[PDB]
């Protein structure tokens, strides 16, 4: 600082002090694990949130790792005006109830409910904001299937379905559908999972999917696959 | 926005002594320092000063040696260590705070002062008092050796009122600028190395000290002030 | 509430369709006269000369 | 009883007409390989890898040098290329092993902790310094001796290696082949043997909780066998491509007690030949874009 | 009843097709073309601005032209002084989901808000040297997409629940609201009397409020998809819009129609900011192709390109003196250009 009065120079010393504690932010900030919750209604949500109005953020830790959960359910506006602000996140977690498949909307009393769980699926998986993201998919409420897929069979939702009316059939043919329902099979990994209301290896099932996915996208970025 | 100065007494000649100022109600850690003493003929003389990330420290050239200046953030403390202690260094000790960014006032909040008792750029205010009566207005000059005005367009003049019993308070930033809490009385003009400090009207509360000041390049120096008796 | 729905854009419509118009050739030329009366202060159509520059 | 490094008698003059064919083509396509993927690096920015480009393009300068003191049989060259020539190629050489061995230890690192410039301007520093401590014998003992090589019948000029003495010559060259060898080698092996079994570990944990379908177990399986393909040609073709030079040195260090003519004075030429060849296969074994 | 109602709006809507037709006499086009063309417009980057982390989404000018502010979702809105780099402030929001920010024209405050619906107020000059939160603006059920303030001690807002508010900050309530959209309204734009203000929306429409009275005075259409950005002409008496489209418009309030499209072929990418300078002579747009365009907003041509940035342009601004044009994209920096 040559040419500088002494206010100029200690205001240049501020700027930098301002450098360094942005920098430092951006440290701790670079070190936390992002996921986007995302479901349809009556999907379960609730109780993913609660083993682990506008925005919803939930923080955790497990294992010394810090998660970050963004639940974006309680807005009711256009997504492609917002969704691109979570193009980044570390893992979209999505919710699936499988007790669903004999419900149809209350909105529109023709259309079953898993559906329009596919549709929303379907359209994140093949986003253009989130060609190189992860999906967890969470089944929910597997006690709640077993017992009443004796009554009514995958051919209410599923007419082409042939099969046994039993859960472990079942469960394999929702999700082969949910998991061929993608189109990015060579960078987009789907971790399925079933679970219930009295479960508790979910932490330790997310803990792993994004072990691996931080495994494989410090791999790409190494030059190593 | 508290200063509290302590740490202050009779030292003897030779000896060592360590003040300290207690700072509360603001973000002491975003703010630089500076230690302010004032002799008994009145006089304001710059001791010391360091910076809010203490990287920056300057030192007058009548204390290098012998001074040392230091904070520490967590008990929001300053700390002057002072060793080799003289005569001359009797006065009352203000310490002062400083933040210095775009359009900021970086003299605005004085502490109180402590007594220490031991057993350049020159400014020059040629009238060391003016005769006043309420409801006059009145002019006080102040001239710089240097012309004060940077190539930034920024000129570095300030000035300070000190009211009997009082520790200094600002009333005008970088030559034109009032400094808030003042009421607008007071105006301030000049140009180069001339400077101008108006009052409309005075009140009781407008007797004291003014002191200019200028802050283009370090040591600060200070006038040798302009008292006005009723 | 539809047809309070209804009513609002019928009014609104009320206060749309019997409002003051102006010709387009008029508004073209008000704001040709805009445009050529401030030509000579606008720094970004006739670039301001280097020692007037406050950014270099 | 003086081994001549880069001198031959020589059937005639088809020889000469192959070693300058080979050596430019080997100098031309490793050059272009390895500008062509610095630069793309240039726009894909890591920072070592570029150092490892820059030391091939340093190692592949040698190329006409070497073949202008193969086209004839003394150097004609000067006193003083002899003591470049051989020190902008072992530097070189120094140089790429050890940012080899740094680019791997950084890869093994990245993947443990799971995801700075200080340790990168330093590492660098090391990594060079390394390589002008350790081959500043290779500047200084060389000397211009005519030996009368047998097949001439005249004294021939050649920039020959005198070592004064022989506990220096056994003592620097197995420090030399250990630490710039050897070590980058173990380095090399511990941390993609530690990211195999990091990946491995990971397939296994998310086995057991079926977390896989049916038909993504053949994608796990492809993806695995692919990584394993890249991690074992990265650590296979340090050893084929490097060792030779070391069985060499020591080869010549040995051969001056051991009295069985080990070594062809021709020899050393191939195999300098072959070590250069390197830049080209170095370009495109840590720079795979497909 | 509904049926009446709703073929008596039709009718209303072809009696304002006719009133705006007959209006119609001539085109701008046929008025400008015989002037001289601003010829090409040349710019470079002069300063850049550094040390967001994330993607910027908003930007903002101060009235005295030398001061920025920016908003990232890094969760920091940066205050910068741009004639030499200097960061002032860096203030960290209690939310990291921003989207938009604004400037007070005192310079006293900032105002920022996003995904979390809320409209945050920050005091920029306390005793204490630190920025604080002086009030937090609630009651929007969408997400906060467009601020503004007033001289007034108020501010208007725009928001994805198709509303837009006039809040009185000292209460901290709202004091006006403003219905009529259809869709998510995206933009805003206040008149230079700050007494009409202009929002732009998803339906595809504009409509221009009374911020006195509460009232939609008219609506301008023409865009074939949701609008992005909106911004007035200098003298207040005309507006420009931007779309996803590729296409923009200027409108006349006081013809009530459109007057003049600028488009070309090569130009596929939405447009996300649009702003005139200080004689309104040019328009300049952000695009989705990472580059910026300065249109000739008489003669519809293209006057030049400003390109530099790495990804998505997402914010655009000009000086009150005219001096420099202000662009932020998704690669985490800032531009100057002159
Ligand atoms: C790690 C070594 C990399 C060096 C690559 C370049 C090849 C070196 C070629 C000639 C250098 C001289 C070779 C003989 C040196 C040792 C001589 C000896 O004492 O036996």
């Amino acid at each position: 600082g040559c040419t500088l009065s002494a206010e100029d120079k200690a205001a240049v010393e501020r700027s930098k002090m301002i450098d360094r504690n942005l920098r430092e932010d951006g440290e701790k900030a670079a070190r936390e694990v992002k996921l986007l919750l995302l479901g349809a209604g009556e999907s379960g949500k609730s109780t993913i949130v609660k083993q682990m109005t506008g925005i919803v953020e939930t923080h955790f830790t497990f294992k010394d790792l810090h998660f970050k959960m963004f639940d974006v359910g309680g807005q009711r506006s256009e997504r492609k005006k917002w969704i691109h602000c979570f193009e980044g996140v570390t893992a979209i977690i999505f919710c699936v109830a499988l007790s669903d498949y004999d419900l149809v909307l209350a909105e529109d009393e023709e259309m079953n409910r898993m559906h329009e769980s596919m549709k929303l699926f379907d359209s994140i998986c093949n986003n253009k904001w989130f060609t190189d993201t992860s999906i967890i998919l969470f089944l929910n409420k597997k006690d709640l299937f077993e017992e009443k897929i004796k009554k009514s069979p995958l051919t209410i939702c599923y007419p082409e379905y042939a099969g046994s009316n039993t859960y472990e059939e079942a469960a394999a043919y929702i999700q082969c559908q949910f998991e061929d329902l993608n189109k990015r099979k060579d960078t987009k990994e789907i971790y399925t999972h079933f679970t219930c209301a009295t479960d508790t290896k979910n932490v330790q099932f997310v803990f792993d999917a994004v072990t691996d996915v931080i495994i494989k996208n410090n791999l790409k970025d190494c030059g190593l696959f | 926005v508290q200063l509290v100065e302590s740490g202050g007494g009779l030292v003897q000649p030779g000896g060592s002594r360590k003040l300290s100022c207690s700072a509360s109600g603001f973000a002491f850690s975003s703010f630089g320092m500076h230690w302010v003493r004032q002799a008994p003929e009145k006089g304001l003389e710059w001791v010391a000063y360091i910076s809010s990330g203490s990287g920056t420290i300057y030192y007058a050239d009548t204390v290098k040696g012998r001074f040392t200046i230091s904070r520490d953030d967590p008990k929001n403390t300053l700390f002057l260590q002072m060793t080799s202690l003289r005569s001359e260094d009797t006065a009352m000790y203000y310490c002062v705070r400083s933040i210095y960014y775009y359009g900021s006032s970086p003299f605005d909040f004085w502490g109180q002062g402590t007594t220490l008792t031991v057993s350049d750029i020159v400014m020059t205010q040629a009238t060391s008092s003016v005769p006043v009566t309420p409801g006059e207005s009145v002019s006080i000059s102040c001239r710089s050796s240097k012309s004060l005005l940077h190539s930034n367009g920024n000129t570095y003049l300030y000035w300070f009122l000190q009211r009997p019993g009082q520790s200094p308070q600002l009333l005008i930033y970088r030559m034109s600028n009032l400094a808030s809490g003042v009421p607008d009385r007071f105006s301030g003009s000049g140009s180069g190395t001339a400077f101008t400090l108006t009052i409309s009207r005075l009140e009781a509360e407008d007797v004291g000290v003014y002191y200019c000041m200028q802050h283009l390049e370090y040591p600060l120096t200070f006038g040798a002030g302009t008292k006005l008796e009723l | 509430a539809s047809i309070a729905q209804a009513r609002k854009l019928v009014e609104q419509l009320k206060m749309e369709a019997n409002i003051d118009r102006i010709k387009v050739s008029k508004a073209a030329a008000d704001l040709m006269a805009y445009c050529e009366a401030h030509a000579k202060e606008d720094p970004l159509l006739t670039p301001v000369p280097a020692s007037e520059n406050p950014f270099r | 009883t003086r081994f001549p490094f880069f001198s031959d008698v020589k059937h005639r003059l088809v020889l000469a007409a192959v070693e300058t064919t080979v050596l430019v083509l080997i100098f031309a396509v490793s050059l272009l390989g390895n500008v062509c993927a610095l630069v793309l690096v240039a726009r894909r920015r890591a920072c070592l890898v570029l150092n490892l480009f820059c030391a091939d393009l340093l190692f592949i300068s040698a190329i006409p040098l070497v073949l202008a003191v193969r086209w004839t049989e003394a150097w004609l060259l000067g006193p003083v290329a002899c003591h470049l020539l051989f020190y902008v190629m072992t530097l070189s050489g120094s140089v790429t092993i050890l940012t080899l061995a740094a680019v791997s230890l950084e890869r093994m690192v990245c993947i443990v902790h799971l995801q700075g410039r200080r340790a990168r301007a330093v590492l660098l520093a090391l990594i060079w310094g390394y390589s002008a401590v350790a081959a500043l014998p290779l500047c200084v003992f060389f000397r211009v001796v005519p030996q009368r090589l047998p097949g001439a019948d005249q004294e021939i000029s050649i920039c020959t290696l005198i070592w004064p003495t022989i506990p220096g010559e056994i003592s620097w060259d197995v420090s030399f082949v250990t630490l710039n060898f050897l070590v980058p080698g173990l380095v090399i092996v511990i941390s993609y043997s530690k990211i195999l079994q990091i990946t491995k570990a990971s397939r296994k944990r998310l086995t057991v909780s079926l977390a896989y379908s049916e038909s993504h177990q053949i994608r796990v399986s492809q993806q695995d066998f692919r990584l394993f393909r890249t991690l074992f040609l990265l650590m296979v073709s340090f050893f084929i491509m490097w060792s030779p030079i070391i069985i060499t040195i020591l080869l010549i260090l040995i051969q001056n007690f051991k009295q069985d003519l080990v070594i062809w004075p021709s020899l050393f030429f191939w195999v300098v030949a072959f070590t250069f060849a390197n830049s080209a296969l170095n370009p495109i074994l840590y720079n795979m874009t497909l | 009843e509904l049926d009446q109602l709703r073929q008596e709006a039709e009718q209303l809507k072809n009696q304002i097709r006719d009133a705006r037709k007959a209006c119609a006499d001539a085109t701008l086009s046929q008025i400008t073309n015989n002037i001289d063309p601003v010829g090409r417009i040349q710019m470079r980057t002069r300063r850049t601005l550094r040390g967001h982390l994330a993607k910027i989404y908003a930007m903002h000018w101060g009235t005295d032209s030398r001061l920025l502010v920016s908003a990232s979702q890094d969760g920091k809105l940066i205050i910068w002084d741009s004639y030499t780099t200097n960061k002032v402030h860096a203030i960290p929001l209690r939310s990291s989901w921003v989207m938009t920010c604004a400037y007070a024209p005192s310079g006293n405050y900032v105002a920022c808000g996003g995904l979390d619906n809320i409209c945050s107020i920050y005091n920029l000059k306390t005793r204490e040297g630190n920025v604080r939160v002086s009030r937090e603006l609630a009651g929007h059920t969408g997400y906060l997409s467009c601020c503004r303030f007033l001289d007034d001690n108020q501010i208007v807002t725009s928001s994805g629940d198709t509303t837009c508010a006039l809040w009185d900050i000292e209460t901290g309530q709202q004091t006006t609201t403003f219905t009529g959209h259809t869709g998510d309204v995206m933009s805003l734009s206040l008149a230079p009397d700050t007494r009409l203000f202009v929002s732009g929306a998803c339906d595809a429409s504009a409509k221009l409020w009374d911020v006195r009275e509460g009232m939609c005075r008219q609506t301008f259409t023409g865009h074939e998809s949701d609008i992005n950005a909106i911004c007035f002409f200098p003298n207040g008496n005309a507006f420009a819009t931007g779309s996803d489209d590729a296409t923009c418009r200027l409108f006349d309030l006081r013809a009530d129609q459109e007057l003049m499209t600028y488009s070309h072929d090569n130009i596929i990418c939405g447009i996300t900011s649009v702003s005139f300078s200080k004689s309104g002579r040019l328009l300049l747009a952000g695009y989705d192709d990472f580059n910026c365009n300065v249109w000739d907003a008489l003669k519809a041509d293209r006057a030049g390109v400003l390109a530099g940035h790495d990804n998505r342009v997402s914010c655009l601004g000009v000086t009150d003196d005219g001096m420099a044009v202000a662009t932020g994209s998704w690669d985490s920096f800032l531009k100057i250009w002159n």
